């Protein structure tokens, strides 16, 4: 607090305000194409020979 | 081819890697035409002055020759005189396709299909 000789008025004290933060979320979009070149070939569980 | 093997042993039977041709979702569209040269699967093709499919050959000429403007992507391989099915529309993974020499980077591989229904781009 300010020391102020009691013979005088007093001292005016300043203030401070405040702030805000604002954010937009980002966007994510992966995809696969699944044409036959991927469906046909033998997958690991398939028996050798026939499948 | 007659005998079995009784002795023990190891064998690396083989490996499989998928080939992904499509890199997007345009309307995939195809056509068929006579080939003028030996064309491999997913080779990029042009049409020569006689209207026969020929593998794409940029800098063919001093006026540029019609082989120099790509027109599609071979869907199955063919020898000269046979019919080639080929894509004329769709979005294609540049890596899977067969390219001319010196057509190295994706920045160049796109320039071949800007004015066209085909568009060529990277996979992720």
């Amino acid at each position: 607090a300010p020391f102020v000789a009691p013979n005088v008025q007093g001292r005016v004290i300043k203030e401070s305000g405040y702030n805000t933060k604002t954010f937009k979320p980002a966007y994510v979009k992966p995809k696969h194409v699944i044409d036959p070149n991927m469906i046909i070939p033998r997958q690991p569980g398939e028996a050798l020979g026939t499948g | 081819t007659s005998l079995p093997n009784y002795l023990a042993g190891n064998g690396d039977l083989g490996s499989w890697e998928p080939t992904q041709i499509f890199a997007g979702e345009a309307d995939i569209v195809t056509e068929g035409g006579a080939a003028g040269a030996d064309i491999e699967i997913y080779q990029v093709i042009a049409k020569n002055a006689a209207g026969a499919m020929v593998p794409h050959d940029p800098t063919a000429t001093e006026v540029p020759a019609p082989q120099s403007v790509a027109i599609g992507i071979a869907a199955q391989p063919a020898k000269s005189g046979q019919n080639v099915p080929y894509y004329i529309g769709g979005v294609f993974n540049h890596a899977a396709l067969g390219w001319h020499a010196s057509l190295d980077t994706l920045a160049k591989r796109q320039a071949v299909f800007d004015r066209t229904n085909i568009h060529i781009g990277n996979l992720y």
